[PDB]
């Protein structure tokens, strides 16, 4: 059983109701005014369809995946990861309105900085001490075109195996997960720009090895007063997840 | 196939206090796409260059994605060699698990 | 100036100036090799309140948490030594005791 | 200053004169600052120190 | 995702922990003293929980 | 600000400053609507960005067409 | 007593006091002083010239 | 001396030696009171500290306020 949000999702023909995919870019030159219409009117807090592309068989495993956010993250990292949500809009509007990417006037394989303002770009790019061409960062405004909407979550209820399935009440022996669609976890973000970061991500905590107190208090102001008011909840073993995820 | 020496550098990277926010920016902007990182390709050879250079550290270290797709699609001298040699071992260890 | 001519480092004096020169300063204007200590410092010095949350437990007294007790360095009314941000104010309102 | 009265009394300033260069120095003055309380004695004599 | 996440933290002033999570952190022979009846009570089947 | 991000600090009115530009045109063809004076401002400079990453990416396509060959191979005989 | 004001996410209070008592007197095998400034001598120095 | 410090050795009157001005023009303007001809060299010389520090500090806030959109676009017309 899918949960996305509050409609269960229990068969593969009922797919196009509840996921809506998105191929590549190439093939979607036409339809693609069609994606920004709905960036604007559709209602995202009540919209019950998560946005994911289309997977071929034959290109990925998901032993691979899970072998490396199970068992080599938590190891390398010793727990310190957190689910970090992304708000897209609000990232290109920082690349695209910049003003030396807008003029065409200016040279393309020229450095950035010489030419930017007073904005995010400035201090971000002042972060990773980078010097990329205009023809980098206007590859990256392209990117918003199939851009998926805000991060979702959907709980995964599966029944146990069969070796599992002897259980004390009726819910005992359906175990459950839930997973993060187009977020991606996180390190702890440096304190020169957590303003940079306060006005793009926020933070997701959803499962045991992806909640972290001391990177989770690192994106929002709110919780870094949360943890500083009492101390006991500055462990990953000890820290309270909210009971909607 | 991973040995002590590329967990320190990982572990390093993850205590980092001046990890690059810009490398979020990218993650976030490719969100696990073959098309759209080919597209990038030539961006995140700098991203990972100026930040192997200035600091003995490694980037893209976040999700599965962006390390499947370094070590699969350069197969050249983009990244320096030194520094590719870290994100070939994780794939190294990662198959012979399984 | 000074890890190129002798192979010492300045700025070891005052914490906020080895805070400073780790958060801020990602670039290659000071060298790699001189940055690498600084960064030792402060990726031990939290790696030590890592293990002094590892003792002191999860659970409380009343209001006021078993860790302020345990141990000195988790006791808020132990002050760093040298002051520029205005901890005063701070200790008063949160304080059971009489500060 | 007045030395009788401070969390910081002579014999702690005798021992960082004498002090190596060792991280296990680093450690030893970490375990030092443990508070002689009643219920500090709880925290220790759980994890067998 | 950030209105779940605000709703949660905002007045939040007191923190509990599960039965579970603070088993982890205890020792072999903290568990076993006969001070903790509540976490050796349910410790009663080695699968389950 | 329980609901959103932050917003970004980035300077004002980028139509004034340059334009002089096709796109810009293309801006002011989008409806006001039932949406204020202010918000009419939002919503259009969301549109620019909308417009900025179309036309780039139809640059790009025409860029990686490649090379081909009847138009190289006459150039070479000169 | 003319000091800043406290920002409450940079203040972080245990990394300071782990610093001063700790990690310094190890180092300088307890070879510290306080030391006062004349702020106004310091500008004399510093402009005048 | 037992109440200050030692008097650093600095060449002495540097109105004099450059002005040609303005802002020892102001210096001019604080007022003698009831200090002596001697102790009036010395509070001058204070005050000129304090008029070239707020000099500086108000050229480095123009300085610092960074390249704008408008006055560059146009002169990359050229």
């Amino acid at each position: 059983i899918i949960k996305i949000g509050d409609q269960n999702y229990d068969n593969p023909q009922n797919r196009a109701t509840f996921i809506n995919l998105r191929g590549r870019m190439e093939d979607l030159v036409n339809n693609l005014v069609n994606i920004y219409q709905t960036r604007v009117n559709e209602d995202h807090d009540e919209r019950h369809v998560l946005d994911v592309a289309p997977l071929d068989e034959n290109d990925y495993n998901p032993v691979l995946e899970k072998l490396f956010y199970y068992v080599l993250m938590p190891v390398c990292s010793n727990g310190h990861m957190c689910g970090m949500g992304v708000d897209y809009q609000n990232v290109a509007l920082t690349l695209t309105y910049n003003g030396p990417v807008f003029a065409d006037v200016v040279n393309a394989q020229d450095d950035i900085l010489l030419h930017l303002e007073n904005g995010t770009l400035k201090d971000i790019l002042q972060a990773g001490d980078i010097r990329p061409t205009v023809d980098m960062i206007r590859v990256l405004c392209t990117s918003f075109l199939t851009c998926p909407f805000v991060t979702q979550a959907a709980r995964v209820i599966t029944k146990r195996d069969p070796a599992q399935s002897f259980a004390t009440h009726e819910y005992g022996k359906d175990v459950a997960q839930t997973v993060l669609v187009n977020g991606f976890g996180a390190f702890a973000v440096a304190d020169r720009s957590r303003e940079a970061a306060e006005t793009m991500f926020y933070p997701v905590p959803f499962n045991k090895l992806y909640a972290d107190p001391l990177v989770a208090a690192t994106l929002h102001p709110l919780l870094a007063n949360y943890v500083t008011r009492l101390p006991n909840q500055r462990n990953a073993v000890v820290f309270n997840v909210p009971s909607n995820l | 196939v991973i040995d002590q020496l590329t967990i320190d550098v990982i572990q390093e990277t993850a205590f980092d206090p001046a990890y690059p926010l810009f490398c979020y920016v990218i993650e976030a902007m490719i969100h696990g796409q073959e098309e759209k990182f080919v597209m990038n390709m030539p961006l995140i050879a700098l991203v990972i260059q100026t930040y192997w250079v200035n600091s003995g550290k490694l980037a893209f270290v976040n999700s599965y994605h962006m390390v499947r797709f370094i070590c699969t699609h350069m197969g050249n001298g983009s990244i320096p060699k030194e520094a590719h040699g870290h994100y070939r071992k994780i794939l190294g260890e990662l198959i012979a698990l399984e | 100036t000074y890890w190129v001519n002798s192979g010492k480092l300045a700025f070891v004096n005052s914490y906020h100036m080895v805070r400073f020169i780790c958060t801020h300063m990602g670039n290659g204007s000071i060298p790699k090799e001189a940055h690498g200590h600084y960064r030792k410092i402060l990726g031990e010095l939290i790696a030590l309140e890592q293990a002094l949350l590892k003792l002191a437990g999860h659970e409380t007294v009343g209001r006021t948490p078993i860790t302020h007790l345990v141990s000195a360095l988790l006791d808020p009314h132990l002050l760093p030594p040298f002051a520029y941000h205005d901890v005063f104010t701070d200790l008063m309102q949160k304080s059971s005791r009489q500060p | 200053m007045a030395e009788y009265e401070e969390w910081h009394k002579s014999p702690v300033a005798a021992y960082a004169a004498s002090c190596q260069a060792t991280p296990g120095a680093i450690s030893a003055m970490v375990s030092m600052h443990q508070k002689l309380s009643a219920p500090s004695f709880i925290c220790q004599a759980k994890h067998r120190m | 995702l950030f209105r779940t996440f605000h709703q949660y933290y905002m007045g939040k002033n007191v923190a509990f922990v599960p039965d579970v999570a603070q088993k982890a952190l205890v020792t072999t022979e903290d568990l076993l003293h006969p001070t903790s009846h509540r976490l050796l009570r349910l410790e009663v089947h080695p699968f389950f929980d | 600000s329980n609901f959103k991000v932050r917003d970004p600090v980035i300077q004002e009115r980028l139509d004034h400053d340059y334009a002089h530009h096709p796109l810009v045109a293309r801006m002011n063809t989008l409806d006001q609507g039932n949406m204020s004076q202010a918000e009419y401002l939002v919503q259009k400079r969301h549109y620019l960005v909308f417009l900025i990453a179309h036309h780039y990416y139809e640059a790009y396509l025409r860029r990686m067409g490649g090379i081909q060959r009847r138009d190289h191979l006459q150039t070479l005989r000169d």
